[PDB]
RNA sequence: GAGGA
């Protein structure tokens, strides 16, 4: 518990089926997943007790946390992909959906209301049945980064009453961001309305998303043909280059920068390379992807992965590297028995080349088990310092 | 450190957490049996006295 | 757990109906949600789950074996040649609704290991019961009764 | 023919003696 | 162990199938694609429950008591 | 008829393949879920393992048995359990099977369900043989038993339905499908290349005209024209599953207005 | 041990009569209605069927919980029509219509040789 | 069962690295993470 | 009330960005030279092409939870095949005589060019968009 | 490709 | 395998050549010459780490040393023969994987930390772990009720008996986002296909005692008490 | 020992 968000109060609701169970949101304090985890949970036992959490340490209360000065809660994974989709400028909502939408939410005053369409066929736009559930007031403008009044991305977003008006919601809007959605309301009105928020966009977007579905698979991670042998050639170019490099270290015509040693000169340029190289396939098979992939969507909403993932899982799964230095001559002068010695090519020393798609060649899958081990002892050593820093 | 810093105290219950989206965010389903375990004293005033003896 | 990085406990179970059934009336015991993959890279996951799928129509062995020369293509292309979508998607249909969904579904079988720790062991609760004699604090240990 | 070069799939059937004549725990006996 | 009953997720009885199933691999030499094909088992989810079993309760029969 | 079109495409022992037609969504699914749920019948419900010797847990066992289907046409002549005042079992809630099997071969000795003997009196009901769908006539094998194994136990069948446990299932995956053409558009087809290839058609493309890319999306137009499928687990004739599932969907219904008389009554 | 007994999904218990009328508060006119030991069987069903009727102004329903077997059901009519009695007719019309069904079907069972 | 019996331990320099040389000797893959990370190797 | 404005525009141009059902409309006021619009669609709804045309007006009539078209009493300016409804969040005035109305249908943007627009297209989420031919 | 235990055959019919 | 020259250092080679295949398998399925032969003849060898530092090794047989000689693009990228003076080559690369590791499917295409779980993880399952546990008397056994074996398996899962003694079910799995309940990890699974039995496994826990340790008079008895002043 | 996470 390395938070006063570690431990927050709550209301009982008694059910069946021994978990514990309890909101999503709350997740991320907790800084806990479903894997398994377990909780203790403490019942105060006398008046005061009991009213010193209710006043003090309830949930609500610490949407937004000292530490950072923006809320530490938010919405999340399934949420934040649905209601990114539901509110694409796309979607139309038709009657009967919109009116159980509608009946989800709990506080819904009892207004239907109008269809964004009312030529003959009367439609909803997504965006409305989501502006039921926000509270009326908020006005929350952003601009993200093109957007003109117009925002012919759909970027930016602008709610002119508790009531959207043009944008798309994600991350940087509802999700746990420093201007957001979330901040804005807390500090309108109050705790109780902002987790009543909570409560109502999350039931809301759930209702749509299980009846809109969403999956991802393998075809997902696929890359177009042109596209694939176009990542190729971009590795191979980069593999010219360090070649290139190496040809005129050994004819002795490199010239080392000053402050460090010929091999290091060397030995840096090849890694940024190979980086480079690494980086432009990732944005070669990014761009081709088509927005129905549905790995791009959980990116744009940024609920989970990132560009990087997209790289490894689909163009170059790049560089292996110990200690920041990639593999090191373990046997005398080679890595691995497998090669002459004194061979500094790209995958000698270990730039895995295949992707993830595509499996991984002995040698590549060895190196990768090399670096994939060092990051697990780096991680065990620093959970334990950290935590005795922190105490 | 281990006694007085900190110690093992009764009144708690320890379980696997499940997500859930019908659950309100400040709320949490403790489930059934733990609840018939856990108590709170309340103390007995004219404004739960019958509600009280219903419960005993 | 899948047989690769996926720990999971349950957290809910839907009867029969409820669940989305796709056309052929298969319909899965098992939803694992999609936003797992991508983060943790385990496409070896997917394609265990579309080679499995093609085995099963074709009864055969998954050979899963590591360095081969087996590629996705090949799998896709034998699942399209037993009539599904090359990937593994499958139109599928609301189970309360009946109602097709406007996503289809990545579907097929996968092998799951049932791990140990069920539940039982350990939910555990206190409310005041023994100490120990040293320090007289709540004796420590669920089978003991702990706190 | 017999002599023959050897496709990497043979392999397997190498391994097959190997594990026949050592079993999984061949050390600990040793 | 011994087959299971229903085919977990569809619920059709195979139960019964494996003796025939068995039979028809070993007189018919038949292929097992076509050897379920031939019982009828034509989505994966009973296919798979009876392709993959394994019947563990031959080697629990040798046991004397 | 005025509401819906049967047209059977095919009829079989176990398998009716039929359009439904002129109906709504809601209507075809939740059809759709009560035969696959709520049609009641007939299964093992408590077994009294006098004695057993097998290599099988006694619970797993009892367990295989509450699987096999029973026949069960004519259940409705029977009672709920909850609802038979006898002390937990009599002829008018339930129906006792018994079963004894001995080792007596050299070779191993199967069980199978055929083994089965009714006990209890049926009162000439049309209840309870196990179904033998197998052609060899022996039905579900139950256990094996090598030498001096002896199984020998008593159960209980009792009506349910698959709510409680899936075991009263007459289920056997249930078939669906409507507008294949995807003209109502209430899907969208993830492709790398071109939905039309990639995506396999149905075989009922063909009862509908491809549509024509000429035309307007038609918004106005609902999802009627189911194609089902009901495959029948065996414990039913599948004639009888489906007019059973209707049947109880309509006394459901019926009861909600039932209950709102007695709303109206007081 | 804190699973509740599986025949609860579909037992009415004490008190729990089948339904629980509630005028809502809202919007005029209109009242919820609560179901025991339902789900979207029934659910999905009538609430289609109202949807049907013209002088339905608004109907939706929701399963709160899947733990339970309930769900609420909401509806709102035009003035001068009594919800009840929407409901009332939905459910006749829905019996009729499954009424005929079941004849059809019967007739072109028959219409079969196996 | 079988991967206790091919176990192997280390008392206490990275030795909790995985170095070439283990090619082919121990598995690249198995090791308990945790505070044994490393050490436990499996042939 | 009544049309708090009128006119007609020939489509310039349309453009699917990114989109299934929604196409961005360019379109100019034949009538008045500065008059212009810029307009999303539910195209799948309404197709339109390049020089197309469309239905009209800025309507305010033809609070109170939206009432299905009980087809009884469905008397509207219903004689379009076009019938959005939304919301006006800035008035913008790009020059001395131009002002600039922002519209939002749901999340459907709109936006117009003048001055003879004079305040009758004021700060109204009420407006029932069409414009003709 | 799939893992194949007809080769069992393959070398008693090729012997 | 120990590489070698024929004819020519082409046409460089393993020593091993079908005609050992082929005996090979006649012993195999005999069910007369065996590994210990391979070694005998000389076709096969034991390197430790330190000769290791000085050998060559090729990692498939054929491809490494064919000659000096289009491309399935769904194929990775090996890299050449690219060298000649090859020393030994590789039985099979998939055999530097351990045990727990050769469980997992396709684990080429995985990042390593999930590797690792899962060789961790694999010690969990429940499955038969002897055939005849009704025997053993031992505290705390786990045994699946119906056990399946994978689909997908690698070839080594031959070698440790895996498809005889598995340890887990093929479920049919669908990725979804379904109704919520199932993010941030696990998930929703059909309750009636558990009532078909899936998943279910027995537990055994064995509760030892015997009488007195000590105490020469004191001696603990089995018995049924009662309030005999007990 | 165990050990999940
Ligand atoms: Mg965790
Ligand atoms: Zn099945
Ligand atoms: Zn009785």
């Amino acid at each position: 518990s390395l938070h006063k968000m570690s431990m927050m109060a709550h209301r009982v609701k008694v059910i069946p089926y021994s978990t514990f169970r309890l909101n999503l949101s709350v997740t991320s304090p907790y800084n806990a997943d479903f894997d398994g985890d377990e909780m203790n949970l403490h019942v105060p036992q006398s008046e005061e007790t009991r009213a010193e959490l209710s006043q003090l340490c309830a949930v609500p209360l610490q949407i937004v946390s000292p530490q950072s000065n923006k809320p530490c809660m938010g919405i999340v994974q399934d949420t934040l992909c649905g209601i990114r989709k539901l509110t694409l400028r796309d979607t139309f909502i038709e009657l009967d959906q919109v009116l159980n939408m509608l009946y989800w939410v709990p506080d819904w005053d009892g207004v239907i209301p109008t269809p964004a369409i009312i030529k003959p066929k009367p439609l909803w736009s997504g965006k409305q049945i989501l502006s039921v559930a926000i509270p009326n007031g908020i006005h929350l403008q952003r601009f993200d980064e093109g957007t003109t009044l117009l925002s012919p991305k759909d970027n930016g977003m602008l709610i002119i009453d508790g009531q959207i008006i043009f944008g798309v919601v994600e991350k940087k809007t509802v999700g746990s961001s420093n201007g957001g959605l979330i901040h804005v309301v807390t500090r309108e009105k109050g705790p109780q309305v902002c987790a009543k928020l909570f409560g109502n966009i999350q039931k809301v977007v759930n209702f749509w998303l299980l009846h809109n579905g969403f999956s991802t698979g393998i075809g997902d991670t696929i890359a177009d043909g042109p596209t694939m042998r176009e990542i190729t050639e971009t590795i191979a170019e980069a593999k010219k280059k360090v070649l290139d490099v190496t040809k005129e270290a050994q004819a002795n015509l490199l010239t080392a920068k000053h402050g460090m040693t010929l091999r290091e000169s060397f030995e840096d340029n090849v890694v940024r390379f190979l980086n480079e190289a690494r980086d432009k396939a990732g944005r070669l098979a990014e761009v081709n992807l088509k927005d129905l992939n549905n790995v791009k969507q959980m990116v744009m909403a940024g609920s989970k992965g990132s560009f990087i993932n997209i790289a490894q899982m689909s163009a170059c799964v790049g560089q292996q590297s110990v200690e920041g230095k990639r593999i090191a001559f373990g046997f005398v002068d080679r890595t691995l028995p497998h090669f002459s010695k004194d061979d500094y090519s790209p995958e000698s020393k270990g730039f895995v080349e295949n992707s993830y798609l595509r499996g991984l060649t002995p040698q590549e899958f060895f190196f990768h088990a090399m670096g994939g081990r060092e990051g697990l002892i780096d991680t065990a050593v620093k959970t334990a310092e950290t935590g005795y820093i922190q105490r | 450190r281990g006694n007085l810093m900190g110690k093992r105290v009764d009144f708690s219950a320890r379980t696997v957490i499940s997500g859930d989206p019908n659950l309100e965010l400040d709320q949490v389903g403790v489930p059934k049996s733990i609840a018939k375990t856990l108590t709170y004293p309340e103390v007995v005033t004219p404004y739960n006295i019958d509600r009280l003896t219903q419960l005993v | 757990a899948s047989r690769h990085g996926q720990k999971g406990t349950i957290g809910i179970t839907y009867r029969r109906e409820d669940m989305p059934f796709t056309a052929e009336g298969i319909v899965p015991d098992l939803i694992i949600n999609p936003h797992a993959i991508p983060s943790r890279m385990t496409v070896a996951h997917l394609i265990e789950c579309l080679l499995s799928k093609v085995a099963a129509l074709s009864g055969n062995e998954g050979d899963a074996s590591p360095f081969t020369d087996i590629t996705v293509e090949g799998i896709s292309k034998l699942l399209r040649e037993h009539g599904y979508q090359s990937r593994g998607f499958e139109v599928m249909y609301n189970g309360h609704t009946g109602k097709k969904l406007m996503a289809q579904i990545f579907f097929g079988p996968t092998y799951y290991q049932r791990l140990r720790h069920m539940v039982d062991d350990k939910i555990h609760a206190r409310a005041r019961g023994p100490m120990q004699v040293l320090t007289r604090q709540p004796v420590e240990g669920r089978s003991r009764d702990g706190g | 023919d017999e002599s023959a070069p050897i496709t990497a799939e043979d392999s397997w059937a190498v391994i097959s003696a190997f594990f026949r004549e050592k079993g999984l725990v061949s050390q600990q006996l040793d | 162990m011994i087959v299971p009953v229903r085919c977990f997720s569809c619920g059709k009885v195979v139960g019964d199938k494996w003796e025939s199933y068995l039979n028809l691999l070993q007189e018919d030499e038949l292929d097992e694609g076509t050897a379920l094909s031939r019982l009828g088992l034509k989505r994966y989810c009973c296919r798979r429950m009876i392709l993959t079993h394994v019947d563990l309760i031959e080697k629990f029969l040798r046991y004397n008591p | 008829e005025e509401g819906p079109q049967v047209k059977i495409r095919e009829a079989s022992k176990d398998n009716v393949d039929f359009i439904l037609s002129n109906v709504d969504l809601a209507m075809a699914n939740s059809l759709r879920r009560v035969m696959i749920a709520e049609i009641p019948t007939l299964a093992i419900d408590s077994v009294e393992v006098e004695t057993n010797t097998t290599v099988l847990a006694d619970e797993f066992i009892a367990h295989r048995l509450g699987l096999i289907p029973l026949q069960s046409m004519d259940i409705e002549q029977l009672e709920y359990s909850r609802d038979c005042f006898c002390e937990d079992h009599c002829d008018k809630c339930s129906v006792v099977l018994t079963l004894q099997a001995f080792g007596e071969s050299e070779s191993t000795t199967n069980v199978y369900s055929k083994d089965l003997v009714i006990v209890s009196n049926l009162m000439g009901r049309n209840i309870g043989h196990p179904i033998i769908q197998d052609k060899e006539g022996n039905g579900v094998l139950i256990c094996k038993l090598r030498k001096g194994q002896e199984l020998k136990l008593t159960c209980v069948a009792k009506k349910g339905i698959a709510k409680e446990h899936a075991k009263w299932g007459p289920a056997a995956a249930i078939e669906f499908e409507y507008d294949p053409w995807n003209k109502l558009k209430h899907t969208d087809y993830w492709y790398e290349q071109d939905s039309a290839k990639e995506w396999p058609q149905s075989k009922n493309c063909e009862y509908e005209d491809p549509p024509n890319e000429g035309d307007p999306f038609d918004y106005k137009a609902q999802a009627d024209t189911f194609y089902m499928n009901v495959e029948s687990v065996g414990s039913i004739p599948v004639d009888q599953v489906v007019v059973r599932g209707i049947d109880t969907l309509q006394k459901k219904v019926a009861s909600i207005l039932l209950a709102l008389t007695q709303m109206d009554q007081d | 041990m804190n699973a509740p007994d599986r025949f609860e999904l579909f037992l009415l218990g004490e008190g729990e009569s089948k339904l629980k009328i509630d005028p809502d508060t809202k919007a005029p006119n209109a009242v919820v209605i609560t179901f025991e030991k339902e789900d979207h069987t029934l659910g999905n069903l009538i609430r289609a069927e109202l949807l049907n009727d013209r002088k339905v102004l608004f109907a939706a329903y929701k399963v709160e919980h899947p733990f339970f077997a309930r769900f609420k059901l909401r509806i709102q009519t035009t003035e001068g029509y009594d919800p009840k009695d929407a409901l009332k007719n939905a459910c006749n019309s829905i019996i009729n219509k499954l009424g005929a069904l079941k004849t059809n079907f019967e007739t072109e069972w028959n219409l079969q040789t196996l | 069962t079988l991967s206790h019996l091919r176990r192997t331990n280390t008392p206490i320099a990275k030795p909790r690295q995985l170095h070439n040389t283990h090619w082919g000797l121990v598995c690249p893959a198995e090791t308990p993470e945790g505070q044994a990370c490393g050490l436990v190797k499996n042939l | 009330s009544n049309t708090l404005f009128d006119d007609i525009f020939q489509v310039s141009e349309v453009d699917p960005g990114r989109y299934n059902k929604v196409c961005r409309i360019e379109a100019a006021s034949t009538t008045q030279d500065q008059c212009k619009l810029t307009l999303d669609i539910n195209v799948e709804l309404f197709p339109v092409a390049a020089q197309d045309s469309l239905t009209v007006t800025i309507a305010s009539s033809l609070t109170r939870s939206w009432r299905p078209p009980q087809a009884g009493d469905r008397s509207l300016a219903d004689d379009y095949d076009y019938v959005m409804y939304g919301t006006a969040y800035k008035f913008e005035e790009v020059s001395k005589d131009l002002i600039a109305v922002y519209y939002s249908f749901g999340g459907l943007l709109m936006r117009l060019e003048g001055n003879y627009r004079n305040l009758n297209n004021l700060k109204q989420e009420n407006a029932y968009l069409l414009i003709r031919r | 490709f799939i893992k194949r235990d007809r080769m069992r055959r393959n070398f008693l019919r090729m012997r | 395998f120990i590489v070698e020259d024929d004819e020519s250092l082409g046409h460089k080679e393993l020593k091993v050549r079908k005609g050992h295949i082929a005996k090979l398998m006649a012993t195999e399925y005999q069910d007369e010459y065996t590994w210990s032969s391979l070694l005998n003849e000389g076709l096969v060898e034991y390197i430790d780490a330190e000769e290791e530092e000085s050998i060559l090794i090729a990692m498939q047989p054929e491809d490494l040393e064919p000659a000096e000689a289009d491309v399935d693009p769904a194929k990775r990228i090996r890299v050449s023969h690219h060298a000649t003076t090859f020393t030994h080559c590789e039985i099979h690369p998939s055999m530097i994987l351990g045990v727990a590791a050769s469980i997992i499917p396709f684990p080429d295409h995985n990042q390593s930390p999930r590797n690792t779980y899962q060789s961790a993880m694999g010690k969990q399952a429940m499955g038969v772990f002897l055939t005849n546990y009704n025997v053993r008397m031992d505290t705390m056994a786990n045994i699946l009720y119906y056990p399946q074996k994978p689909l997908g398996t690698t070839r080594a899962m031959e070698y440790l008996k895996f498809r005889e003694l598995p340890a887990g079910q093929n479920a049919i799995v669908a990725i979804a986002c379904y109704s919520g309940y199932n993010q941030e990890d696990s998930m929703i699974m059909n309750q009636s296909s558990i009532d078909r039995g899936l998943f279910r496994s027995l537990f055994f826990r064995s509760y030892m005692d015997q009488e007195k340790k000590y105490g020469m008079s004191i001696t603990e008895t089995f018995e049924k008490p009662q309030r005999t002043n007990t």
